[PDB]
């Protein structure tokens, strides 16, 4: 009785042994790189593309069908071309 | 009761004659006559009316 | 300075404030209570309530913004209700009295029949010919 | 019943005279009965009892009691109770004592 | 970890001296313990996930530092991957540590779903033994040769060039000892033990029997060196049933590498079973447990009634002779019956009239044919 | 552009002449109150209301939902099918004109009788004997809503 | 049941949409438009009529039909 | 009077804070970090407040948080209402031995 | 499939919600009868 209780005094003591979440070898990462690029660019949400209105082939006007969230009329930035996008697509959209 | 009916209706004919017809079968007859009535367009259910109902029904 | 406290406890629990369900209390200050937009919150209670109204499911009134627990709300299945009288049946005087004495009786008075010891009734039988 | 599997069996006859003066009395206890009852003729009447029925014959009794409206039981109260808790003079000439005699 | 084992049984000055051992052993853990840097990676990493850090599932990899990745809202999110999260600890379907503000990819989660299986996993091997089992000499060294050997010393049939067998069938009289060996065989190498028994497998939905198949066998590659026991194989294996056996035979011999799995079956009618079930290439060791003989059913007896406080006059041989028409089950339900019938008459020491009595009424628990 | 949408939702028990329940739709509960002027009485469990979207106060009770799935179910043409496209049916028209068409035409004849009009109609029979066709007429030639 | 573009914030209706019924549906429109020929089918030409009178005709004239009074298949 | 003030102006003050979410502990992942699962705003690892009693967080201890940052704050009452397992367990039953006879 | 149960249900009760007063009629067709729950089948 004795060797039991004093068994969880032991895992008391020792406390609740550490769960970890994968930070590599130590040297392997960082640099000013990561903070830096997460706190300059975008974490985009996920969009279906729809129904491209091309109104004009001026003011492409692309519908996006993020699931679960919404939907919404909407344009591309100064960076993708109309070239680029088509229907569906699986398009991706900045969060603001 | 709470249907119109006329003066000339007759209720103890079907009150004594033979044929064991249930309490549904009651309405079933009360709302075919009513039925009956609306189909000649006469508002008041007549004797007939009762008439042809009994015998359009039960057996 | 004490009518000005309690005024603005009073002006705490004014409209808007959203509706939820009561979980069990935590401590005199304090419970647990789930909003009717579904999340659940660890919300201080106001203390002008009343603690006996809250009741393990009452429905609540909570701040909209802190979700502060500050009003209690004082609180048929399909067509069952059959919504038909004994002034509607065809004269089953007899049946009447029967089915009268086997459930109605019991189901308004069956605490005096359990006083009794009986464990209520609990089934009729009803026979004879269709319609 | 293999011997590895569950290990022992209970058996559980009819209640006997003595086993239907308990069952009802513990189903009496919260009657209000009256002075004068005799509970062993009426355990004597009900031969070959399974014990549930005897639940069925006190409910019997305080349900005469009941659709009288009196609060209180008697020995004949009981004693036509038990006749309702027969039920098995539906047996007759059918089986009775032929085939499965 | 658990306490090593104590073995002296009886009560004896041997055993406290063990028990003795341990305390001050494990007192020493407790002086010890009693007894009483990485800021800047700490201040780096720990802080570019500023707490609170969400949990979501990792959906796919784009690039070499961004993932799609799902949250339980439903909605998705392409976001960057920071640089110590480990790729190859990163897949689809992974849990996957998130940036509350911007949702990036901070660490993976070891994963705490698929429960089923998670349960399945046993663990608590460790309640049997070679020793505990008695008798069964030949079936041991098969499922030496067969599922054992190739574990623990791999070695011999890489030099040899065998691909080592990797699936065995058990068949025999019920209580014969099939389950015994095979948790025994669990015990003996520590590979970790997965049990699904037969007719558990077979569900209501078209789905989960193939699907319960291939997510038992998927555990099993991933704990890699595995032991899969199949008892009641029977239920299975005597359309859609028939399509849970082509699942499980093309998990046994299919495509793809099985690896280091071992699988285990068991059941009582043999001869029953489909031979597809019985693949002679893939189930090529058949094991028979047959009734304990003479030799069998003395150490059965010795084993099971060991823990017992026994008196002078037991006449084990008597005990034993008879036609050998009990396993071992029903050795151990004798056993259990004596030492009951020992406790009624206040007996805290088993007698050897105990066994006569505990036997027979044992024994009159068979059979209900008249002629 | 100026202005703003306000939000739409059913209402619940009258706590008091002015705290209401308001439920907006697929929403919270919410305990709210008319704005200043609009009608109490008719604020019944069981009326589309307007929520101004910063308070809450209820704001013009609206109507009730026509949820264009029912405008649709409604607005649908029928073609112009008489009853004498119909052939063969003659019997099965006359019951269904008795059953469908005379109650609504001619209430005060039930209403005199006393009796309580039959409430629908069941049409069944084999693939492509006239059932639709039936119901087409039927909503081709009485002027109602369909 | 229309589709319209309404304010994110005010929800001000300030654009109509063409309307979109789904991705799938979209999927099923033929836009390489195959190119087997009639003739590359061999023993069918009554079949081959008997679809092209069904189909194509009332696509192509629509005369021939009304000038009979009939419904086309 | 002035007690009773300042209980009021406490009271108020406290009014102000939000609800700080309920929650349930999966795994303790060592000091400063746990993990919590909480209604569908899904399983998010917190920090412990100053109580920083972790060794007292059990799994399942309906566990409160904070509404921002989501911060550990206390323990709360335990989770018990098994009605899931109340449809069909008798508990421990009333049926004892004197109402059995024979 | 359970939806469709449900909604069955939600229809019985708004078909005996039916009073004596609306000028409100219905028909109901299908070329398999004998599938149609017994339920509707009550007067
Ligand atoms: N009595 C009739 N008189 C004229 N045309 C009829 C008659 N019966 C059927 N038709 C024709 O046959 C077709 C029957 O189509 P319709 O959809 O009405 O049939 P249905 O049996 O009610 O349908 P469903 O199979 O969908 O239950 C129509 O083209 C209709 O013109
Ligand atoms: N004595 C009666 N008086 C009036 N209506 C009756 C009577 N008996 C039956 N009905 C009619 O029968 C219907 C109820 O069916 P019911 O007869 O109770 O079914 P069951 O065949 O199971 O007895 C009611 O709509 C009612 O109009
Ligand atoms: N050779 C043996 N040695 C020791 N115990 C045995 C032996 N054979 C059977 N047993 C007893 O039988 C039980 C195991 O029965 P087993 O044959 O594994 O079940 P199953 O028939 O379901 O596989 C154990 O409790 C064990 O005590
Ligand atoms: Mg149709």
């Amino acid at each position: 009785d004795d060797i039991q209780q004093l068994l969880k005094k032991i895992n008391e003591l020792t406390g609740i042994k550490e769960s970890d979440t994968g930070l590599a070898p130590p040297a392997l990462w960082d640099l000013a790189a990561d903070k830096q690029t997460l706190q300059s660019e975008q974490p985009l949400q996920v969009a279906r593309c729809t129904k491209i209105i091309n109104a004009d082939s001026e003011d492409p006007k692309y519908i996006i069908n993020v699931k679960q969230f919404a939907k919404f009329v909407v344009d591309l930035s100064d960076q993708v071309a109309p070239t680029d996008i088509e229907e569906g697509m699986r398009v991706g959209v900045d969060r603001n | 009761s709470k249907m119109n009916l006329s003066e000339e209706v007759d209720l103890e004919d079907y009150v004594a004659r033979p044929d064991k017809i249930s309490g549904a079968d009651i309405n079933s007859i009360c709302q075919e006559s009513g039925m009956l009535a609306v189909r000649e367009n006469r508002y008041i259910v007549l004797a007939k009316d009762f008439e042809k109902a009994y015998k359009t029904v039960i057996k | 300075e004490f009518l000005h406290a309690q005024e603005e406890v009073k002006r705490i629990q004014s409209i808007p404030l959203v509706i939820g369900q009561f979980l069990e209390a935590v401590d005199q200050n304090t419970a647990i209570v789930g909003s009717t937009t579904g999340s659940n919150y660890y919300v201080r209670i106001l203390s002008t309530i009343d603690r006996e109204l809250l009741k393990p499911n009452a429905s609540v009134a909570l701040h909209k913004h802190s979700n502060a627990l500050v009003d209690v709300l004082p609180p048929l299945t399909s067509d069952q209700k059959p919504d038909v009288m004994y002034a509607d049946i065809g004269g089953m005087d007899i049946q009447k009295q029967e089915v009268r004495e086997a459930v109605e009786l019991p189901l308004t008075h069956f605490e005096l029949y359990k006083q009794i010891g009986i464990d209520p009734p609990r089934g009729v039988l009803m026979y004879g010919p269709p319609g | 019943l293999r011997p590895g599997r569950i290990d022992r069996k209970i058996e559980f006859p009819p209640p006997n005279e003595e086993a239907r003066l308990d069952i009802l009395k513990i189903h009496s206890r919260k009657m209000n009965l009256t002075r004068g009852i005799n509970l062993r003729k009426i355990a004597e009447l009900m031969p070959g009892a399974s014990g549930a029925e005897v639940k069925g014959v006190c409910t019997e009794a305080g349900m005469y009691a009941l659709r009288e409206r009196r609060v209180h039981v008697t020995q004949e109260d009981f004693e036509m109770a038990v006749a309702k808790v027969m039920q098995k003079d539906s047996e007759k000439n059918m089986s009775i004592k032929k085939l499965w005699k | 970890s658990k306490l090593p084992l104590v073995t002296p049984h009886t009560q004896c000055r041997l055993k406290l001296l063990k028990l003795e051992r341990i305390k001050d052993y494990l007192l020493m853990e407790e002086e010890f313990i009693r007894n009483q840097k990485q800021e800047e990676e700490r201040s780096k990493v720990d802080d570019l996930r500023g707490t609170p850090m969400s949990v979501g599932t990792l959906e796919e990899i784009i690039d070499d530092n961004h993932a799609i990745v799902s949250t339980s809202v439903g909605s998705e999110h392409y976001v960057s991957i920071l640089s110590f999260v480990d790729k190859d600890l990163l897949e689809p379907g992974c849990s996957v540590l998130l940036n509350h503000k911007v949702h990036a990819v901070i660490g993976v989660l070891m994963d705490d779903t698929d429960p089923l299986v998670t349960v399945m996993k046993v663990e608590k091997a460790p309640q049997e033994t070679y020793a505990d089992i008695g008798g069964l000499d030949n079936q041991i060294q098969e499922i030496k040769e067969s599922v054992e050997l190739p574990l623990t010393h791999p070695e011999y049939y890489e030099e040899m060039g065998i691909k080592p067998p990797k699936g065995v069938i058990l068949y025999g009289p019920p209580g014969t000892g099939k389950t015994l060996l095979a948790k025994a065989v669990a015990n003996q190498t520590s590979a970790t033990f997965l049990r699904v028994v037969g007719s558990e497998l077979i569900q209501k939905y078209l789905g989960d029997g193939p699907k319960l198949v291939r997510e038992l066998f998927r555990v099993a590659e991933e704990h890699a060196p595995s032991i899969v026991f199949i008892d009641e194989i029977d239920a299975i294996g005597t359309r859609e049933i028939q399509r849970t056996m082509l699942e499980l035979l093309n998990q046994l011999d299919g495509f793809d590498s099985r690896g280091d799995v071992k699988v285990i079956m068991a059941t009582n009618r043999i001869e029953t079973l489909d031979p597809a079930l019985i693949r002679p290439g893939r189930i090529d060791r058949k094991i028979e447990f047959p009734l304990p003989d003479e030799k069998t059913k003395k150490r059965i007896f010795q084993i099971h009634t060991s823990r017992m406080t026994l008196a002078d006059d037991v006449t084990l041989d008597d005990l034993i002779m008879a036609k050998d028409d009990l396993s071992g089950a029903d050795i151990k339900a004798i056993c259990t019956e004596a030492g009951l019938m020992a406790l009624r008459e206040r007996r805290m020491k088993v007698t050897n009239e105990d066994f006569k009595k505990s036997k027979e009424n044992v024994l009159y628990k068979k059979q209900e044919g008249t002629p | 552009l100026q202005s703003v949408g306000q939000i739409v939702g059913e209402v619940l028990k009258q706590l008091t002449e002015e705290k209401f329940i308001v439920k907006a739709t697929n929403g919270p509960r919410y305990v709210v109150g008319c704005r200043r002027q609009l009608d109490k009485s008719k604020l019944k469990p069981g009326t589309r209301v307007a929520l101004d979207m910063t308070t809450l106060t209820i704001m013009r009770y609206l109507p009730r939902e026509v949820d264009p799935l029912v405008y649709n179910m409604s607005h649908e043409d029928p073609g112009n099918v008489s009853y004498s496209e119909i052939g063969g049916l003659s019997e099965q028209i006359r019951e269904l004109r008795e059953v469908i068409e005379l109650p609504l035409t001619n209430p005060e004849l039930f209403q005199r009788v006393g009796i309580i009009p039959p409430k629908g109609c069941l049409l069944y029979g084999p693939p492509g004997t006239g059932k639709t066709l039936l119901a087409r007429a039927v909503a081709s030639q009485l002027d109602c809503n369909f | 049941g229309d589709l319209v573009g309404v304010n994110k914030d005010s929800y001000l209706i300030l654009e109509t949409l063409p309307t979109e019924y789904d991705s799938r549906v979209k999927a099923m429109e033929v836009d390489e438009r195959p190119t087997e020929q009639y003739s590359d089918i061999g023993g069918l030409d009554k079949q081959i009529q008997e679809l092209v009178e069904a189909i194509v005709l009332p696509m192509n004239h629509k005369e021939k039909f009304e000038n009979l009074g009939i419904q086309p298949p | 009077l002035n007690a009773k003030v300042r209980l009021l102006r406490e009271e108020l003050q406290l009014l102000q804070e939000q609800g700080s979410y309920v929650g349930e502990v999966v795994r303790a992942m060592d000091k400063k970090k746990v993990l919590v699962k909480v209604h569908p705003e899904g399983k998010f690892v917190v920090d412990v407040d100053k109580n920083i009693d972790i060794n007292d967080v059990t799994p399942n201890c309906r566990v409160a948080l904070r509404n921002d940052s989501y911060t550990l704050h206390k323990i709360l009452p335990n989770k018990v209402d098994p009605l899931v397992s109340l449809m069909m367990v008798e508990k421990v039953p009333d049926s004892t031995y004197e109402m059995i006879g024979g | 499939d359970r939806e469709i149960q449900r909604t069955l249900m939600e229809l019985l009760n708004q078909m005996d919600g039916f009073d004596t007063l609306h000028r409100v009629k219905m028909i109901m067709a299908t070329n398999r009868p004998d599938t149609l729950d017994p339920a509707l089948l009550r007067p």
